[PDB]
RNA sequence: GUGCUCGCUUCGGCAGCACAUAUACUAAAAUUGGAACGAUACAGAGAAGAUUAGCAUGGCCCCUGCGCAAGGAUGACACGCUCGUGAAGCGUU
RNA sequence: UCGGCCUCCGAACGGUAAGAGCCUAGCAUGUAGAACUGGUU
């Protein structure tokens, strides 16, 4: 219920008709100080990317082995049933 | 109908030491969708700031996801491990990978690498650095140890080359002759770069690194004795004989003081070529530099 | 998609409070210890409960037919349900009303 | 909650304040308009298009097909067009008072005027008829206005200019249709930049697509109920074949013609 | 820059203290690549005679439209799958 | 010396095909990048 609130409110945020961190750098090649600062979103501002690019669909899931009992054959009286 | 690229949203941009600058306190800003990326031009988050005192404000071009595949920087499009174009590193390493170049092939193909990162662990440029494991072949000889801020130096002044630049000392621009026009190296398509197809800068490097025999010896005919000069009275036979116990069984290891030459022959011709490759101005024993030729 | 900004008229917010059953709802905590079992045999048991010179002739007697009114009964007739939509009685009174 | 939007507007980089004369304003405000219709209409490559200065959309030359069908716009743009050319004539009156050329006096006519005849100097109602209700509220408002003005000595001319009711009605109206404007405009801007999603959401099945949808729902039924009624092998399922045979047999009772297949299996 | 000194001490200034501490997609550009679909030309309107109403169905095809509406030639585009020859495996001789 | 009751009101699609590509407009970007020569049988 708390996950799928979760996933509501940022469904409904993200639906919705419309601080500054600090952070350490190790660059692993000495450790920075880094200050996340966001820009301020321009209301009066259109989207800027075409978003309606259609590509084909991509590779399901690797596909799972088949159980079955052992196949039947039918016969050639059943074939011309 | 319903497949498209998602978009790459992340903090904590991938970038080199040169490109995020020398200072420890680093003011930095982000959009969440700011710009499209240079090659997949899928949206992705656009980190941007200013290295130094009298850099460019330089930000992120192409996203997380192209740069986390071909294991470079956001920015400089060069290697994070050696500061190198994606061309050398490719022909010292695999060239066999490669990428689709119509849009649709690449955003499907993006799409899939994509998918297949956001099920691994997060955080892993796929098997090309499993076979990356092979390194110091060449590649080591000419990359860069000091971080070059020039390439972090801000543009040329268009209206000081016409001669207008009224601004003057306050123009932030350079004010200095650009350079040659005519110059092959001038022409730099980024995704030529990316994708190491004809880029002048490593065919530059390509020709630089090829005219340097660090590993090329075998000045005998057919005689193993191999003489590594620079050692001196510094370096003895025991660092040479512990640098041929690696190569296996060695014919002969002595060490001279008066023409300040070691020496060096093997059994195996291989196990010998090996020891005269390794001692080619690349081998440092005892505080003494080596260089193998013929003796 | 979550990344347009095309809003539906119809995506509009609307009954965003959740109605729950009440006390004399059937709310589940009195549904579970209930048992439906008997009150489903006294509601069975009052549905069965409620479930129950010259002389003449006669004016009409100089006629050819007579009685053919006689086995002429509907009753429960018009209490027959038929699965076949050209045989059903619906269907029949509609084609008799509605082509002269 | 309240959720202010200006001073959410306020609170960023991109706004600032001021204090200006209402007239300056008002001139501002459809010079802004004109000059983003004009935007609209050259980022939609429609140059054979061109706007007025009063809002009057007008082609320059004669259209082909495809400028017709590509130079057609919808209720939208054509009832902010419409809302611009109101506050155009409401702030141009206001102009020519202020450059001295009329009287208060014909001023206050003038809005009265204009606040009584939306209708007759628009052509709002067109893209939105709901309005001719607020129109019919004005005309009554007129009456009222004249039958307690045109009393004693006054006559019938036209210097009643009483112009508060009006310009409530108009303003209750566009408290009203703010949001529905900013939805339709913001949907226009979305399709203009994002572009059209083809497929996207799923149509509904309309009153015009009732019985074909139901034909095809019934032909996915067979299909689903032939898959699993045969057994094990055979490899010809033949499924269009009876198809086919459904589309004969609903046709032969569509006829009262005898349907049957001399050999077919009984399932 | 402003204000003040158990100042140096001239009456100008020096020295000290206190306040004030990090703008910019940094361009008035050079570049770079994509193009409305109009002119000409190619071009030529579904359903086995003709004239034709249409609703769909599929998706790396879109346009107009605020559209979970409706249009765009029905928006366009979207047909050919019962015997022998060999090979392998199985059981009999 | 005896009554008042007064709806409406207009616009779009629906007709003046569709495709095509050659030079052409408009519009996007204000970019990432320039690594170069030395050792003894
Ligand atoms: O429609 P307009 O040309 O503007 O005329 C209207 C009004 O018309 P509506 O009743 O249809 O709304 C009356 O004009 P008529 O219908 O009687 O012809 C009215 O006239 P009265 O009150 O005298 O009956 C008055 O005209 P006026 O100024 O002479 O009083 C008024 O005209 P304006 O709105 O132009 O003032
Ligand atoms: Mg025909
Ligand atoms: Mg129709
Ligand atoms: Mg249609
Ligand atoms: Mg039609
Ligand atoms: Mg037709
Ligand atoms: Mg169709
Ligand atoms: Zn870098
Ligand atoms: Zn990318
Ligand atoms: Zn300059």
């Amino acid at each position: 219920r708390v996950a799928l609130e979760k996933s509501v409110s940022q469904k409904v945020a993200a639906a919705m008709p419309v601080p500054a961190q600090y952070i350490r750098y190790t660059p692993s090649q000495k450790q920075r100080v880094i200050r996340m600062v966001e820009m301020q979103k321009d209301p009066m501002e259109p989207p800027r990317f075409k978003i309606n690019k259609k590509i084909p669909r991509g590779p399901p899931s690797p596909p799972a082995p088949v159980m079955h009992s052992p196949s039947r054959k039918m016969t050639v009286k059943e074939q011309q049933e | 109908t319903y497949n498209r690229q998602n978009w790459e949203d992340a903090d904590f941009p991938i970038l080199c030491q040169t490109c995020l600058g020398e200072n420890p306190y680093i003011r930095m800003t982000k959009e969440k969708y700011g710009k499209e990326c240079k090659i997949c031009a899928r949206p992705f988050t656009v980190f941007r700031w200013c290295p130094g005192v009298r850099m460019r404000f330089k930000k992120t071009e192409v996203c997380q996801t192209c740069s986390k595949l071909k294991n470079v920087c956001q920015t400089c499009l060069l290697d994070l491990e050696y500061g190198l174009p994606i061309q050398v590193r490719d022909a010292g390493l695999s060239f066999k990978d490669d990428m689709p170049k119509s849009d649709v092939n690449k955003e499907y193909y993006t799409q899939n690498m994509e998918r297949e990162i956001s099920n691994s662990d997060g955080t892993r440029p796929v098997g090309m650095l499993g076979k990356a494991t092979s390194t110091s072949d060449m590649l080591l000889k000419l990359a860069r140890t000091t971080p070059y801020y020039k390439r972090n130096r801000p543009h040329i002044c268009s209206f000081w080359v016409k001669g207008e630049c009224k601004r003057g000392e306050e123009c932030p621009y350079r004010h200095e002759k650009p350079t040659d026009p005519d110059d092959p190296l001038a022409d730099q398509n980024i995704k030529d770069r990316y994708y190491g197809i004809n880029d002048p800068v490593a065919d530059k490097l390509l020709k630089r690194a090829s005219t340097m025999p660090r590993l090329d010896p075998p000045e005998d005919k057919t005689i193993t004795t191999l003489y590594v000069g620079g050692l001196g009275d510094t370096i003895t036979e025991t660092d040479l004989r512990n640098h041929f116990y690696q190569f296996g069984e060695i014919r002969t290891i002595t060490v001279v003081q008066r023409q300040q030459c070691a020496f060096i022959q093997f059994a195996t011709r291989q196990a010998a070529e090996v020891a005269a490759e390794k001692s080619f101005n690349k081998l440092i024993v005892n505080g003494r530099r080596l260089n193998v030729k013929w003796g | 998609s979550q990344l347009s900004k095309q809003y539906s008229s119809r995506d509009l917010p609307s009954h965003t409070k959740i109605k729950y059953r009440q006390t004399t709802q059937d709310a589940p905590e009195e549904v579970r210890n209930r048992d439906f079992r008997r009150e489903l045999e006294e509601r069975e048991r009052a549905a069965a409960r409620e479930k129950n010179f010259k002389v003449k002739r006669r004016w009409d007697d100089d006629v050819v037919f007579k009685n053919c009114a006689k086995g002429v009964d509907d009753q429960k007739k018009d209490k027959r349900f038929v699965n076949d939509t050209l045989r059903s009685e619906f269907h029949k009174k509609f084609m008799e009303k509605y082509i002269k | 909650k309240k959720r202010y939007l200006f001073r959410s507007f306020k609170a960023t980089k991109f706004f600032q304040s001021t204090k200006l004369d209402w007239v300056e304003v008002g001139l501002q405000v459809c010079r802004q308009g004109y000059n983003m219709l004009n935007l609209l209409i050259h980022r939609k490559n429609l140059n054979y298009l061109h706007l007025d200065y009063n809002f009057n959309l007008k082609p320059v030359k004669t259209l082909t097909t495809k400028e017709r069908k590509k130079s057609r716009f919808g209720n939208a743009f054509h009832l902010c067009r419409e809302v611009l050319r109101l506050t155009k004539l409401v702030v141009d009156s206001h102009v020519q008072y202020r450059l001295g050329n009329v009287d208060a006096f014909q001023l206050a006519d003038g809005l009265q005027y204009i606040f009584a005849h939306v209708g007759q100097l628009t052509g709002m109602y067109r893209y939105k008829y709901k309005l001719m209700r607020q129109i019919r509220m004005c005309k009554d408002l007129k009456h009222l206005i004249y039958y307690r003005f045109n009393t004693g000595p006054v006559g019938k001319g036209p210097g009643c200019g009483f112009w508060a009711a009006g310009w409530r009605v108009w303003l209750f109206f566009m408290r009203g249709i703010t949001p529905l404007l900013e939805r339709w405009l913001g949907n226009l801007l979305a399709r203009q930049f994002e572009g059209r999603h083809s497929k996207g959401v799923a149509k509904t099945v309309t009153k015009q697509r009732v019985e074909s949808h139901f034909d095809l729902e019934l032909r996915a039924a067979v299909m689903h109920d032939i898959l699993d009624m045969m057994p094990e092998g055979i490899k010809q399922n033949k499924a269009r074949t009876i198809l086919q045979h459904l589309s004969e047999a609903w046709r032969c009772w569509k006829a009262n013609i005898p349907w049957k297949v001399p050999g077919l299996p009984t399932p």
